[PDB]
């Protein structure tokens, strides 16, 4: 699952 | 060490240079050397070391995932688990120097909420990827410590800070995901999401445009994962 | 020395198992410690040491760039200029280390047109990459280097492969890169890649279909340049 | 100007 991506 | 001999400014400098060159290992130590000068990080300072510490760490992970996945297939010789242990003890000790960072000692001197938060959050974020690849009698206290630093976030940043806050949004999707992929919890997961998100949805209201944006972006992701869980 | 007690076949799974995790400066080690070990290598085996250090050096230049060009636009204090050093003095560690296997002693042992052109091609084309950023005394002999190289490799390949021989074909395409980029010779640079496409065009027809993808990918390449430059 | 890629 996704967790907060970079810029 | 390495970078003891050059001014903070300098390194902040560096690290913004690093960063437009796509240098991230570069970027973190010259980070890692500012945090050592002693002094508090600002807002930006603070968002300069976790794009560079995530970026270095989120290439390791990427690099453990496919090893442990070929590792996986074949149970040859013992080349495939000797390099991935070495990624993994390469992983772990960046986790283990931005962890020492925190430590020592940037969430002692932290007293405003954003700043406590943010720092909380990465602490959670670098012990979850140390239990992503853990496996010894340590492991339960790993996932534990990621956890209570989670809490700890969490529990200031709904005291503190507004819903729509990014820390405090960026902070819950991680710890959903926390729940979802390492705490074996996947309802606690989806039931922090939507409330996460509903209760961020209801106070959109306040914003400015561009606060509206920064919150916005991070919601959708919220709901992103909640349409792969269910 | 660090791959010293490492087997030579477990060098060569390892950079494998490196490529596959995008994991190129480890790749990159693992095939100089196959060099060391003291044996020719297979064509397999020099595509991975090719692979491995075209990828950290292809890092190394584009960050190069970036900062070149921070640096061209501020002509602030040393900071800029510094990085870029740094960097710089990085990327001719890797190019010197490249170009240390080449003389020691992949070159002397390459007898087979196909090792030794490809040899040769990988020395201009480190050479070249020393000539990006070179501004001293031996700035021409550098340049003169990757010519002298690059000319070598075109004789052999001339004399002992078919026109549309990949490794032929690729040493063209890099060979004109260098006329146009560093050599000031836009018209050489533009007749290379005519001829060399040309002359490939002519020679299609005797090869298999697989044989054919792989000489028709390269001539598009020369195709695309030669579009740019005319 | 573009030189022969990588995989
Ligand atoms: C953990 C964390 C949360 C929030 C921020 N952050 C943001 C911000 C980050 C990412 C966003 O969307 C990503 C997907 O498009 C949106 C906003 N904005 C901020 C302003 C001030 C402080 C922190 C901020 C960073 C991080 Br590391
Ligand atoms: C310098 C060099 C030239 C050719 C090869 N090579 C290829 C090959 C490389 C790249 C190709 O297209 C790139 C754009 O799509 C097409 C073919 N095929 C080979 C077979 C055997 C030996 C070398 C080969 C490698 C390199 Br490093």
């Amino acid at each position: 699952t996704p967790s907060l991506p970079t810029p | 060490g390495a970078m003891g001999s050059m001014e903070r400014a300098s390194l902040i400098q560096k690290a913004k240079l690093a960063e437009q060159a796509e240098r991230y290992e570069d970027m973190a130590a010259f980070m890692k050397g500012a945090v050592e000068k002693g002094e508090e990080l600002s807002c930006e300072e603070r968002n300069l070391l976790s794009v560079a510490y995530k970026n270095v760490v989120g290439g390791q992970r990427a690099a453990w995932r496919v090893l442990s996945s070929i590792e996986q297939k074949s149970n040859k010789g013992p080349e495939v688990r000797e390099y991935r242990e070495k990624v993994e003890t390469e992983l772990q000790g960046v986790c283990d120097t931005v962890l020492g960072l925190l430590d020592s000692h940037l969430i002692k001197e932290a007293g405003d909420a954003e700043s406590r938060v943010f720092y909380l959050k990465m602490k959670g974020d670098y012990y979850r990827y140390l239990a992503e690849v853990a496996t010894g009698d340590d492991k339960k206290r790993i996932i534990d410590s990621a956890r209570s630093a989670y809490q700890e976030a969490m529990d200031i940043s709904k005291k503190e800070m507004p819903p729509t806050n990014p820390i405090r949004l960026g902070l819950a999707l991680n710890f959903s995901v926390f729940h979802y992929e390492i705490a074996n919890s996947p309802e606690e997961a989806i039931s922090l999401a939507k409330t996460t998100f509903d209760e961020a949805m209801a106070d959109l209201h306040t914003l400015s445009e561009d606060s509206y944006k920064d919150s916005t972006l991070i919601m959708q992701l919220l709901r992103d994962n909640l349409t792969l869980w269910t």
